[PDB]
RNA sequence: GGCGACACACGUGCUACAAUGCCCACUACAAAGCGAUGCCACCCGGCAACGGGGAGCUAAUCGCAAAAAGGUGGGCCCAGUUCGGAUUGGGGUCUGCAACCCGACCCCAUGAAGCCGGAAUCGCUAGUAAUCGCGGAUCAGCCAUGCCGCGGUGAAUACG
RNA sequence: CGCGGGGUGGAGCAGCCUGGUAGCUCGUCGGGCUCAUAACCCGAAGGUCGUCGGUUCAAAUCCGGCCCCCGCAACCA
RNA sequence: UCGCCUCCUAAAAGGUAACGGAGGCGCCCAAAGGUCCCCUCAGGCGGGACGGAAAUCCGCCGGAGAGCGCAAGGGUAGAAG
């Protein structure tokens, strides 16, 4: 429960958000709830195998390991029969959600190939900003020995904050690298 | 290319007309036939009128025309295609 | 272990492992591996996690590499065409660009050869 | 959580190019890392690595 | 290879010296 | 300016697809022909192209000159690879009034097609065919992989 | 208007019954052999399936109308 | 054409004819059944690797226009989903 960032988002970001726009109450706040991973795969088909090593894969980089979505309709394009497993989605929150956040700032980005800097356009209007991956290998956890084929995912992040500049203030002050 | 320290090389008949604008006060048309030329940066603002076999092209000249002889921007021969 | 972007070379051999790194070859590497004076012959499987963090920050913070580097070949080429360069029109429509004939064989500047019909 | 199937989440020590990252609370501790960043290098501390012909040939 | 101006066998070929044909 | 255009089609070629092979060090063995408006030894700068200097020879006297295969030692380990060197970025060098169109060459980065080529089809009977260097003409330079010559090592097989 | 079969690369014909996947002969194109052409050989291209709507996840394929085609039939009067 | 179902014709109870207007049925389901607990849609707007109008995710808005095996009608989330 000590995490470094919990500690940091309270003692010097909190204080330098709330004398940044003025805040009556201390629930007022932007606060960070429920940043949740999507692995969309729909290279997984007819191979079932390929999620079950996906998994413990995201498992190793979240300590949870996912649930499986599955095929909300029948879409005949491609494959697409109605039922099927298409990829694995995470809700993790709440100190699970900081030690992942943290190691992802410290050591995943600054991984990621050219890095210029995480678009600051993803703000979705009412406060929460998503952002894509293409790799796996990123993270501490995954060692380019264990990577049978390169596959990435959505990450959604949830925040109280009813505008988006105080999402971007929270998660700036946080240490999110934008442009 | 060029061998440095030999020129660079601008055809001075030419050259002769745009320190003669550019260090001059009058700054306005061109038109010449030395494509064989390098550049700027003392003619880069004027509007030279370039040769391609047949007739005098316009040309305005601008800071990433570095050093690129006259012709590069006028060329020899018509396609559009078919 | 990784360089440049993460590019990790391996087995192989410790002065080849840096060809197969975009941006160097056979001459920006064997001088930098007397610049952290490393015998080359030695393989990337063993070799001093110590000598390995010289070259992985000698090379990043030498040069333009794999990543920046394929960033400023692209914008010099936009740089050319864009601005009505000839050597890049044979760009901006698609050609060879430095001398050679066209009446013939340009079949790696020019895609495979795609036939139409005689008189 | 359900008891069982996570990952046991130990606190960890990992590495970078520069000195250590202290966080880390991680499955699988000890775990090294080519590029983390509080650098200066790698775009935070910013720094490098039209422009050329006015100079070289200039009077030549 | 007859045609790698990179090297001694090459250079030879072209009937050039270079780095990898001195004298 | 064009003869150097490029959706494409054919002829003659070069370099390859590799381990009888690639690379690097050291070390040998030729012939013919050119060259004082030139060929440049040797010294110095330069990774080098080249640039400084500079000695000799109208040349069996001096120079282009290193022949390459080979030899020796060693590295690569069957990998679209240290195979292969196409395309493209950047930096130069010399010729020449001038190198965008449209030159040769050196260097750094790039490493593409190609894993013996469908129907078809060519040359060669002995120092020949294969494979390896060298010179000359033209010629400022050069698009020479071309042409005419030179020697190095050196097969296969013809019942008919 | 009546019953029945049909419309598919340039020609002619499969595929539709039984939804997923368009095939055969010829022609056309590129290249071979030839002095040359045909023959012959080696490669290649080439189509939304009359049409509109509906059905389904998916329509040449199943359904409705329309439109052309062939066929049969209009007898007592 | 011939039996069964849905709508209309049908004149606001029921019923109502024509070689009147339009469609379905001759099955299916061992879970598509019983019950207990839980959940709530289509659609639109913004955001998000390979994701394209629509594979998956996250936000707000959405009272039922979704779903209910198959035709239509009635019904239905306070569930029949
Ligand atoms: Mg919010
Ligand atoms: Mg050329
Ligand atoms: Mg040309
Ligand atoms: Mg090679
Ligand atoms: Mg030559
Ligand atoms: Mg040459
Ligand atoms: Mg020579
Ligand atoms: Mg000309
Ligand atoms: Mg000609
Ligand atoms: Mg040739
Ligand atoms: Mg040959
Ligand atoms: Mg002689
Ligand atoms: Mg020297
Ligand atoms: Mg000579
Ligand atoms: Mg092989
Ligand atoms: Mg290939
Ligand atoms: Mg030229
Ligand atoms: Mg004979
Ligand atoms: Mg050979
Ligand atoms: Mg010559
Ligand atoms: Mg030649
Ligand atoms: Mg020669
Ligand atoms: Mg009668
Ligand atoms: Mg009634």
């Amino acid at each position: 429960l000590d995490v470094a960032l919990k500690r940091k988002y309270y003692e010097e970001v909190r204080p330098e958000l709330i004398r940044r726009f003025g805040y009556q109450n201390v629930w007022e706040v932007p606060r960070l709830e429920k940043v949740v991973i999507n692995q969309g795969l729909g290279e997984a088909k007819e191979d079932a195998r390929i999620l079950e090593k996906a998994a413990q894969e995201l498992a190793l980089i979240t300590g949870q390991k996912p649930a499986v979505t599955r095929a909300k309709k029948s879409i005949s394009n491609f494959k697409l029969r109605k039922g099927m497993p298409i990829g694995l989605r995470v809700t993790l929150r709440r100190d699970r959600m900081w030690i992942f956040l943290e190691k992802l700032l410290n050591v995943a980005l600054p991984r990621i190939r050219d890095f210029r800097g995480l678009n600051p356009n993803s703000f979705d209007g009412r406060g929460n900003y998503n952002l894509g991956l293409r790799e796996q290998l990123i993270f501490p956890e995954i060692t380019y020995d264990m990577v049978d084929a390169l596959r990435g995912m959505d990450i959604a992040v949830v925040t109280t904050a009813e505008t988006d500049e105080e999402a971007r203030a929270l998660l700036e002050l946080l240490g999110f690298p934008f442009r | 290319p060029r061998s440095l320290k030999k020129g660079v090389f601008v055809d001075d008949h030419l050259l002769e007309k745009v320190l003669e604008l550019n260090a001059k006060g009058e700054k306005r048309l061109i038109k010449t036939w030395s494509r064989r030329s390098t550049i700027v940066p003392e003619m880069v603002g004027h509007t030279i009128a370039v040769y391609n076999g047949k007739q005098h092209v316009p040309v305005y000249i601008t800071e990433n025309m570095v050093g690129h002889k006259l012709g590069e921007f006028a060329p020899t021969r018509t396609y559009r295609g078919h | 272990a990784r360089i440049a972007g993460v590019e990790i070379p391996r087995n192989k051999r410790v002065d080849v492992a840096l060809t197969y790194i975009y941006g160097i070859g056979k001459a920006r590497a064997k001088e930098a591996l007397e610049k952290t004076g490393i015998n080359p012959a030695t393989r990337v499987k063993d070799l001093t996690e110590a000598e390995v963090v010289r070259l992985r920050e000698y090379v990043e913070n030498t040069w333009k590499l794999e990543g920046e580097l394929r960033a400023e070949v692209a914008a010099n080429i936009k740089r050319l065409m864009d601005i009505g360069c000839y050597r890049g029109l044979r760009h901006r429509r698609g050609l060879p660009v430095r001398g050679q004939r066209t009446r013939t064989n340009a079949r790696t500047r020019k895609g495979p050869r795609k036939t139409v019909a005689g008189k | 959580m359900k008891e069982g199937i996570h990952p046991k989440l130990v606190p960890a020590r990992i590495i970078c190019g520069c000195g250590n990252v202290i966080e880390t609370y991680s499955t699988k501790p000890e775990i090294y890392v080519e590029v983390c960043s509080k650098c200066h290098p790698f775009y935070t501390g910013q720094q490098r690595f039209v422009e050329r012909f006015q100079r070289r040939y200039g009077d030549s | 290879g007859k045609g790698d101006r990179r090297t001694r066998r090459g250079k030879i070929w072209r009937g050039t010296y270079g780095k990898y044909r001195p004298r």
